[PDB]
């Protein structure tokens, strides 16, 4: 990878240890993957925030930067924190303060594009959080690799990322066609479609046919699920995503998704209500329409839930929910909007044994952690819950 | 023995016993950073330790925070001696880089089987099976 | 225009006066413009909110709907309110309550796409507010006509809009090429570029060449200015907007914008500081990066302004500014973030005589209202102000 | 006299004196709803009243709230008797529709001049100049 004279000086340490540590990560990556140069990025999104995920070793890694006075040189937003007991939260506050000290916007949400950091079509950025990578590449047509937490941080500090991978036109072409014969209409339908496709494909850029989502949040969930059971960073949907019309430049194979594929996932996430002690909506963090939907479903139920419902969402969405009166409605029925946080990355083993959700990403992770899981559309969960 | 030629991800040299999985792996969720024991309930090597071994798997999946799990494994001295993958994406590469774990990709991993002794010349991207 | 049996019954009054009144507006429009049918819309954005703009006649028009129990049948957001004395605000609250009663999200912002209502590429919607029309068509590649306030409301109630105009592929093609030879780099550069182009073109879909904006907010302002001095609802920018690659399907004329064109606009908005008694940023409503920029400029100035600075912004952005600490910083230096409101649509004649701003849309309207106007980039305004 | 054939926007029939502008017009900012007096500081007919006249202009510009200004003009009985434009966009059409102001577009407005007497047959889109 070519470096400018200024970048060579940064690598050499002429501008201090913090920039040099970040540059060393970016140079290693660009050299591995054959990047011609570093390109500037318009923003970063940094994952690796919950103390459960990064531990004391993660705190040490960040303190190494912070003690050298590290500061991000581009606009940078931040993924959500975990929730836990007093000892956990003390550690969790330590992490957030380390990120704050580097000049990052402590937004604590996996949906920064809801008011904090919205990439434009064609923008080169360096984002981790796999569902936000998928959203930015696929739904908005921005350009980012599936960054590791630390490589997004390194890019934020240098203000540049290596020019390889999804930054290049040729790596944004479809590699396979997915013909969705299955009936896919609801949020939870898209959850299990993404669950299936992520683990069926490899490192692919799928082109979806016969898929007409009513709501953007359906594609948000599709990308989130495929980035959990698989490694999908970019996909195309015919008529629905901005890069679809030049996505196919080769003769490609077609896989088809049938009802039987989706039934299999649904039937494996159907633990009994007697094993569920919370409902979780908002993985990735809920949009304001998602919050509105739940307020309406709770008022139609007309009696409070006897297990708690939690809606994880961005600060922006939480504030809109407060201002428009949805928060008060939802709390009337034993629901709560939890800003800034994520339950999947929280050590809640001893607090909850079973989670009902409409999110395929949450269902996948909670199952792999040993929880009971019921996956269903939120209207069914709210109607049937105790 | 036979040589498999691939791509350097992180340099270094290592020799040891191979432990092979045929399923994509997410270190966040798939490996306990405290122990090095695979914790994926659907891994074909669930319950086995990767610490001090040569870990083979086809490709990563899942969380972009996997890089931090790899780093925590290394700091707990429970990380593999080296890692051989079919294709290494940014998340996995980044974990190896910050953890200084020798790593190669582009290897035909179907030719590796559990229990083999191997030399990994990560600087040159080469894996040698020891007979 | 073809109507389904259900739509014919609505037109006939079978489902009540409110739906029939809305349908009559949509049928008249579709018949004028040769629409084949009504198509469903995924959302609406409704302008005509400030009491100064709509008056008692506007209140009567809305009450006609509300007294018949009108309710929007799709997700609908709302443009900003005005600010004034006690009598004005009583009337202003009346308007907002009328919209609230129709089930509209009273978001009170011209930038609903910052967390409340983000259209997806290809989505058919019915939006008024000319800068948001421009944003949704041009930057996101959604599809909406330049709706009048009342036609967006009618569409929100029926949940459909007539299929003509910018909903059709053929009307999204470029009609003219704009070669920007002028140096255009800053926010205020884009303000005057849009001011000039809007009044130079007619009903056009311009394709911009040699224009590489560093920030999305630069294009937000470009579309806002062209929708004020002109009628531009959709434009393309080479490499930067999602529909650019198939925008040119004919041989087109090229106009060029030179430095002399932009100097002329700049030089006409340079009233003396002694005539200015407020600074206004956030037309259209400020993004969180815009708020961040101002906090940084005020801290570098290091002393309070002696005239007030106002930043109009969405509730979402205001809440992020509160949570991230920018509100406190800005208030230290005689700045304020004003949510839910717009100064251009406020009766502030007797409160302020002169407005300094970086917005070409604000500069145009305040000039036409008789105010003194100084147009400049916000860094220069903050450095030079008393 | 000579007939100019265009497109019906809002039906009705009217006859009166023409007042012509050659610049695009935004009713929000360009016309005072209380008086019917043009208030655009750069209009070629600034200061003149449109109330009760036949207003000619090439096309709208500016605010999507212009439809509400047209409606307020009509409710204050200060609106033109009819409007003739070169091209009528959604905002202007919508104002005429809710205000029941006869309106046509698609007319060669360069052939109309201030002070002419005209019949507008808006139902058929036709303008007739009266000699
Ligand atoms: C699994 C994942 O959602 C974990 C996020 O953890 P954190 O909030 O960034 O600490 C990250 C991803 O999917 O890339
Ligand atoms: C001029 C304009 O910004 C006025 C908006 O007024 P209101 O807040 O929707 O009442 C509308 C537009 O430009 O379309
Ligand atoms: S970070 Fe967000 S995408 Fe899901 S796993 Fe947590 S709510
Ligand atoms: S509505 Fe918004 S676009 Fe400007 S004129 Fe008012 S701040």
């Amino acid at each position: 990878m070519y470096l400018t004279k200024e970048e060579e000086l940064i690598l050499a340490g002429e501008y201090g240890y913090a920039l040099q540590k970040a540059m060393e990560i970016l140079v290693a990556l660009g050299d591995i993957y054959g990047a011609d140069r570093l390109i500037p990025i318009k923003s970063a999104q940094v994952a690796g925030v919950s103390y459960k995920n990064i531990g004391d070793a993660g705190i040490e890694f960040l303190r190494d930067f912070v003690e050298a006075g590290a500061k991000v040189s581009v606009y940078t937003t931040l993924n959500p924190a975990g929730i836990g007991d007093d000892e956990f939260m003390e550690k969790q506050m330590e992490v957030l303060e380390l990120y704050r000290k580097m000049g990052i916007e402590v937004t604590s949400t996996c949906t920064p594009y809801y008011g904090a950091n919205l990439p434009k079509f064609g923008d080169h950025i360096a984002w981790s959080e796999s569902s936000a990578v998928s959203f930015a590449n696929s739904i908005l047509g921005a350009r980012t690799n599936r960054e590791g937490g630390p490589s997004s941080l390194a890019a934020a500090i240098v203000g540049k990322t290596p020019n390889y991978g999804l930054h290049l036109d040729e790596n944004r072409k479809a590699t396979v066609i997915v013909d969705v014969k299955a009936k896919v209409k609801t949020f939870a339908d898209y959850s299990v479609l993404g669950y299936h496709v992520g683990k069926t494909l490899g490192n692919d850029v799928p082109y979806f046919k016969n898929l007409k989502p009513e709501k953007t949040e359906f594609l948000k969930e599709l990308g989130a699920a495929m980035g959990a059971t698989g490694s999908i960073a970019l996909y195309h949907v015919e008529g629905e995503t901005p890069e679809y019309r030049e996505a196919i430049t080769d003769k490609l194979e077609t896989i088809t998704v049938e009802d039987s594929d989706l039934k299999a996932v649904r039937e494996s996430f159907q633990d009994d209500w007697s094993d569920i002690d919370m409902i979780l909506i908002g993985c990735p963090h809920a949009s304001l329409p998602e919050v509105k939907e739940i307020a309406e479903l709770l008022r139609m139920r007309g009696k409070p839930l006897k297990i708690p419902l939690f809606i994880t969402a961005s600060r922006a969405v939480k504030a809109l929910a407060d201002a428009l009166g949805y928060t008060e409605i939802i709390e009337r029925y034993n629901g709560k909007i939890i800003p800034d946080s994520c339950f999947v990355v929280s050590p809640i083993k001893g607090w909850y044994r079973g989670i009902a959700t409409n999110s395929g990403k949450s269902a996948f992770y909670f199952r792999s952690f040993g929880f009971s899981v019921r996956l269903d559309d939120v209207e069914n969960l709210i109607k049937e819950a105790p | 023995g036979p040589k498999l030629k691939g791509r350097k991800i992180v340099g270094g040299k290592a020799e040891g016993e191979v432990i092979v999985s045929r399923k994509p792996l997410s270190f966040l969720g798939g490996v306990d950073p405290e122990t090095g024991i695979v914790t994926d309930a659907e891994s074909d090597i669930r319950g086995q330790s990767i610490a001090g071994k040569i870990l083979v798997f086809p490709r990563g999946k899942g969380s972009t925070v996997g890089s931090y799990v790899i780093y925590a494994l290394k700091k707990n001295n429970k990380a593999p001696k080296a890692i051989i993958v079919g294709e290494a994406e940014t998340i996995v590469a980044t974990g190896a880089i910050i953890s200084d774990i020798p790593m190669v990709d582009g290897v035909d991993v179907s030719k590796l089987k559990t229990g083999m002794k191997v030399r990994v010349d990560a600087d040159s991207g080469e894996v040698e099976i020891l007979e």
